[PDB]
RNA sequence: CAUCGGUUCUGGCGGGGGGAUAAAGGCCCAGGGAAUGUGGCUCCUCCGGGAGUGUUAUAGCCCUGGGUGUAAUACCCUCGC
RNA sequence: AACGCGACGAUACUACCCGCACGUUGUAGACGUAUAAGAAUAGGCUCCGGCCUCGUAUCCUAGCAGGCGAUUCCUCCGCCGGCCUCGAAGUGGCCGUCGGUAAUUCGCGUAUUGCAAUUUAGACACGCGCGGGAUCAAAUCCUUUGCAGACGACUUAGAUGUG
């Protein structure tokens, strides 16, 4: 009896799940109120990733791969902070590809006119190198 | 040679006049600026001057191209459409015609 | 029925002004008439309505009856 | 259905050339004269490519056929021309048949 | 009476077409086709094998 | 009320293969292969245990929870079909005119055809075409009996229903005229 | 194998269970207790 | 918000009234819209409701003369979408006629729209708008059942177009692989100061 | 109905020669503001103790803030509502973080399910269920279950309504 | 275009006051308690995890009182730039 | 469909085609008016390593509205020719010639439009010119016909003939 099943594997909202909010901050689920609202707390020392303890609607949030292991249900801010610092949620969030995309977005939004001119020139030089490499590759096969 | 553009203005469209359901007011027009989608973005373009550029038949003083001049007055609604007041009311045939919003008078 | 392949004449939801005015007039006349009938009603009415009470599924109904009993005994002692 | 192209024969009779005129007696009768040179130029390459176009793109093939009105007692000399469908076979068979 | 558009009459006619009239019409078509066979048989660009281009619009004009 | 999570369970026999991709269930056994598309029902399939398939619905209503029972029984029916098969024994009876039943296999379709003649003396020949995968034989153990067998229960039962509904008595008293073909026994081939 | 006879003759149907979508929310012992306070309160 | 020369929209998986409202607003604002694959549009509700509405439409006709003034019932799916759009535009004015002149609707994807980018409208997409479990139908199926004649022709032309698109996608995948290899090989020959400069700028 | 707050409203009858020290009556009122709170207070007083606003006065109005707004709680609300048949008891349960949130949820719930307005609803008691064993409704019982974890299938992605056209078909998996 | 006056729309910033001198909450102090029972212990197994015991252990939570504390912040009112 | 469309034949002129030479010519309105997988949405994509909220992306993007001369590079673009290819309302691929071309760096010029005044700049269609290449047609009235007919309209015939 061998069975092959190909279906959808969603991330599950649960205690310890780290949510990314619309303002870019992070929180962790402490208690699930219902299927549309949770109680979430972000104790991160980074002001960009911090979130005060409170009700988060699940519509206004996204699910990160990070899950805090064995976070107790109903744990207050001190225990959530201890678990967050012990698990190292900030480093893993920085490692994720969502934070890299958000960092790239901030870097592109913070450019000035001189910076955009320098981006255009350096991209043209790198494009010259890539064009030579692509011509060499297409010449071979 | 260089193959860049030469645009220093922002594209807009003349949607309509200021109106109710039935009565319209040609003295004020509604302009949809490209890339402006809320009141916060519309607040940047307040006081900016705007040109309706069109073509005529007769060549007068070296050109067949006429301009109507105006300025952006206030935001309209919630979706970034602005109200504009011109020297003369825009032609009613130009509903949907393009207008040029220039970056002057600049506050930057 | 053969409604899908051969529908009949549609029933119009567009009201007419004459019928709207007539319906409003008849509604007002009925409301005045039922006021008159309630005024001249000989049907008996109790002075105090029957209170439905406390629902059984309320988790603290027994405790609430305990404060009811305690308050009535306290009122009897005070009086 | 849309007509993609048609191919005519090298020689057409006077009674079928009459169909393309209202004043045939005053005419110079120039009809299909430049077309008949396509059979001689480049060994009929244009005729061949039109036949190949009908072979590879089309689904319905009809011949053009006209009557020999001169064998009838009618005083009319202008013949009747119609499209007759070829049914059966593949499209290549229809083209080779026509 | 059963109409011309009746399903049973259509099925009767289909059986008639498949079993009775069909072979007769096929043999007739074969004979006529054979007679008309008797009458009928009685570079790529520069040769026309490569089908090149012959010697209101769907788009907006641009 | 919206139920957070509901689940159903299907055991699989050891010789049976089940493949589920995009809610298209393929069940293979000793007798062959069956396939059904179930993409009109919102369901999540999983392998909760070795030889056990789990079906779950998240945040569904009572109707959506109840649909999983139909899905469970359908997949179990395909499993039973590829393992033991399905067999319908039908009987044809008459009073005066014997019913002549001919069974043949059409080569170019691959399907069986059942021709019924002399039904209450009628001159017409009734022809019923079986579903692909249904095999029909005339029983030799018992009298005036057809045996329909296959993997697809729906195909076998619909073929038997067609055989009943083609021999219908019209404009006669059914308390007196009892001729017809009837399904007499339903079961498994094995 | 099946020992009983199903009424509609579909012998391949499995032994179905009761449709109880709210199953498992409340334990039996708690329900017995709540029956006791319910009877006392009534 | 962006102004375009012409916007080509794939009609597959779109809801009729919502797409029609968005298209009519864009046409009156001054944008040229082309809609393709109108046979693959969706209507919410189960199919017999749409069929009954079309038959109720087919009931209406000028009694004294059906050749003038009456509802001319167009059975093609593109013309059904066109009727939906025309109902949301002041078509009896010069402005409305000019706005309708900026719209083209087709069944299937004719050339040269087969080699152009086809956008979608998320505010009208059926998978994003309809609740799961709700029924929907297809305008092409409705058209075929009410008398459109070219369902099979459009299907054959669509499968030829998709075969040519499969060949094009194979070449596109080869080109993307070669471009990734070219970038990886040229990363060695690019000046490193340029490399961290572009990385710090975000490129 | 609205952003509500709970008010302690204490009132009394006007002191007279016969009664120099009239009794004080306290109610907890859910109201958008203090004017509405005092209006509801005098309405209930006229309905119960025959004390009118003309011969009465308001001793105190205070706001009863939630003690723990960051703790998830289960609330049982016993209410009576008026329909054309008459007045009916109902008991309902709401899983919220404050009493005012539970009351606005109750008002929205009654408007959605029974078309009852603010004027036809009498909130007789709002209590906190101290134990999980006190929960009676299955739609709260399934939420207070052990190890509650669930996915979110078919999530429509958020795209701004000002972006009319998209170049890619959206996904509903995250 | 600059500097003004009248009317008006809109954005930001710095203070003051009130309430349970907000209620929370963080970190400490002293008590009490329970389970959707953590660790530990016992028994089952598909060895994946279940069932039982009970009060912090190798997670925590709830309630009461006290300190930081005239804490912060929300809401309302208000003085200006 | 008399304001829907297709194929073909012959097309006299001021008609047709090619080149450039411009419009007090017009158009519901150029200003980078750049970008083809298909399919599913309780699943997909891939280079097979992994990846998927997100087009806030990709390409292109500097120089008198963009000159002249180098240093330097073999990159990009365009017109033609060949071979193929593309019929849903037909056009792209490769190869070759020719021409242009900052990926790096530099030298001479920009002024005076005077503190802003559309940046007159694109495409299609039309017209007038030359300089060339190609071709010498029909319809209607009229007479006649009766397969037709109120009148028009229609079927015919009228050039040497089976008139």
């Amino acid at each position: 009896a061998e069975i092959n099943v190909e279906a959808t594997s969603w991330r599950r909202v649960e205690v310890g799940r780290v949510l990314k909010l619309e303002n870019g901050s992070l929180a962790a689920i402490v208690e699930i109120i219902d299927h549309k609202r949770v109680l979430a707390d972000g104790p991160s020392s980074d002001p960009k990733l911090a979130t005060p303890r409170g009700i988060v609607p699940l519509s206004r949030a996204l699910l990160t791969p990070i899950v805090i292991p064995k976070l107790p249900r109903g744990a207050r801010t001190g225990a959530v902070k201890k678990a967050w610092e012990a698990y190292g949620v900030d480093a893993k969030w920085k490692e994720t590809n969502w934070a890299k995309k958000q960092l790239q977005q901030e870097r592109r939004q913070s450019l000035t006119d001189f910076d955009r001119f320098k981006v255009m020139r350096l991209k043209k030089q790198r494009r010259f190198e890539e064009r030579k490499a692509l011509a060499k590759i297409k010449a071979a096969a | 040679p260089s193959e860049a553009g030469h645009r220093l203005y922002v594209k807009g469209r003349h949607l309509s006049y200021q109106r109710g359901r039935r009565n319209t007011h040609p003295k004020t027009s509604l302009i949809k600026i490209e890339g402006v989608d809320d009141t916060a973005a519309a607040n940047f373009y307040l006081g900016k001057r705007v040109a309706y550029v069109y073509r005529a038949q007769k060549e007068v003083r070296g050109t067949k191209i006429r301009v109507i001049w105006g300025k952006i007055t206030r935001p309209h609604g919630n979706s970034g459409v602005v109200r504009a007041k011109f020297t003369h009311p825009l032609p009613a045939r130009s509903f949907g015609a393009s207008v040029r919003i220039m970056l002057y008078p600049s506050s930057i | 029925a053969g409604t899908i392949n051969k529908p009949k004449k549609p029933t119009s939801k567009r009201k007419t002004t004459r019928l709207r005015a007539k319906i409003s007039k008849r509604a007002a006349e009925k409301k005045r008439k039922e006021r008159k009938l309630a005024r001249k009603n000989p049907e008996w009415r109790s002075k105090l309505k029957k209170d439905p009470g406390i629902p059984n599924l309320f988790p603290y109904k027994e405790r609430l009856l305990q404060q009811i009993e305690e308050e009535r005994i306290r009122r009897k002692e005070e009086l | 259905l849309r007509s993609l192209t048609t191919v005519w024969a090298e020689h057409l009779s006077d009674e079928v050339k009459r169909r393309f005129y209202k004043n045939w007696y005053k005419s110079k009768k120039k009809a299909f004269t430049k077309y008949a040179k396509k059979y001689a130029e480049n060994n009929g390459a244009s005729i061949t490519r039109e036949l190949e176009r009908i072979k590879k793109y089309c689904t319905v093939v009809r011949v053009l056929a006209h009557t020999q009105i001169r064998k009838t007692p009618l005083k009319q000399k202008k013949a009747h021309l119609m499209e007759i469908q070829i049914n059966g076979g593949s499209v290549a068979d229809k083209v080779e048949f026509g | 009476a059963k109409s011309a558009r009746a399903s049973r009459i259509k099925e009767n006619h289909q059986r008639f077409k498949k079993n009775i009239a069909g072979p007769v019409e096929a043999a007739r078509l074969e004979r006529l086709s054979a007679k008309l066979m008797a009458i009928a048989q009685a570079s790529g660009v520069k040769s026309g094998k490569s089908i090149g281009r012959k010697d209101s619009s769907i788009v907006f004009p641009m | 009320m919206r139920y957070i999570h509901s689940e159903e369970t299907i055991p699989v026999p050891e010789n049976v293969k089940v493949s589920i991709k995009s809610r298209l269930v393929t069940v293979e056994g000793p007798r062959g292969k069956l396939q059904k598309d179930l993409s009109h029902i919102a369901v999540n399939f999983s392998v909760v245990k070795k030889g056990v398939i789990g079906l779950e619905i998240h945040h569904g209503s009572r109707k959506d929870v109840a649909a999983l029972r139909t899905v469970r029984t359908i997949i179990n029916n395909m499993i039973i079909g590829v393992t033991k098969g399905f067999k319908y024994k039908m009987r044809y009876v008459y009073a005066h005119f014997p019913i002549n039943v001919n069974v043949e296999k059409n080569a170019e379709t691959g399907c069986y055809e059942v021709e019924i003649r002399n039904f209450i003396g009628e001159k017409i020949v009734r022809k019923v075409v079986m579903a692909p995968g249904v095999e029909v034989e005339i029983s030799k153990a018992q009298k005036d009996e057809l045996i329909l067998s296959g993997n697809s229960l729906e195909a076998v039962s619909q073929s038997a229903a067609d055989i009943q509904q083609i021999c219908k008595v019209r404009n006669k008293d059914i308390r007196k005229f009892l001729d017809g073909i009837y399904v007499s026994e339903k079961g498994n081939i094995v | 194998k099946n020992l009983g006879m199903r009424k509609n003759g579909q012998v391949w149907l499995p032994a179905k269970k009761a449709f109880r979508p709210t199953k498992g929310l409340t334990s039996w012992e708690l329900r017995v207790k709540k029956r006791q306070e319910q009877a006392a309160m009534k | 918000s962006s102004f375009e020369s012409v916007v080509v929209i794939d009609g597959k998986g779109h809801l009729l009234g919502r797409l029609a409202s968005i298209v009519a607003k864009q046409l009156l604002s001054g944008q040229k819209i082309v809609v393709v694959r109108c046979e693959a549009l969706n209507i919410s509700g189960e199919f017999f409701r749409a069929k009954l509405k079309y038959h109720a439409y087919l009931r209406k006709m000028t009694r004294y003369n059906p050749t003038r003034g009456g509802p001319f019932h167009f059975r093609a799916p593109s013309r059904i979408f066109y009727k939906a759009v025309r109902g949301m535009i002041p078509h009896k004015t010069a402005r409305g006629a000019a706005a309708l002149e900026r719209l083209k609707v087709f069944e299937g994807v004719p050339p040269p729209y087969d080699k152009k980018k086809k956008m979608v409208v998320p505010q009208a997409l059926r998978v994003l708008r309809l609740q799961p479990g709700r029924k929907y139908c297809t305008v092409g199926r409705l058209s075929h059942e009410v008398g459109w004649k070219y369902q099979d022709v459009v299907a054959r032309l669509e499968e030829r177009r998709k075969a040519k698109g499969a060949a094009y996608y194979e070449r596109k995948k080869l080109a993307a692989r070669q471009l990734s290899e070219a970038k990886k090989a040229a990363a060695a020959k690019v000046d490193p100061k340029v490399s961290e400069a572009l990385a710090a700028y975000g490129y | 109905m609205g952003r509500l707050q709970e008010y302690q409203v204490i009132g009394r009858h006007l002191p007279t020669e016969a009664n120099p020290n009239p009794a004080l009556y306290r109610m907890r009122i859910f109201a958008p503001n203090e004017v509405v709170a005092k209006s509801r207070f005098w309405y209930f007083l006229r309905g119960l103790k025959k004390v009118k606003k003309a011969t009465g006065e308001i001793v105190s109005v205070n706001v009863i803030s939630e003690k723990h707004p960051l703790k998830v709680k289960n609330f049982g609300i016993w209410l009576r509502y008026d329909s054309r048949s008459g007045t009916h008891n109902m008991y309902k349960e709401y899983r919220e973080t404050s009493r005012v949130a539970a009351v606005e949820a109750m008002y929205a719930d009654m408007a959605a399910r029974h078309r009852a307005r603010f004027r036809s609803i009498h909130i007789l008691k709002v209590v906190e269920l101290e134990k999980t064993e006190d929960v009676k409704r299955p739609y709260i019982k399934q939420l207070v279950a052990k190890n509650l974890s669930f996915p979110l299938p078919h999530r429509v992605p958020k795209i701004s309504t000002k972006k009319i056209f998209s170049a890619k078909r959206p996904s509903t998996f995250s």
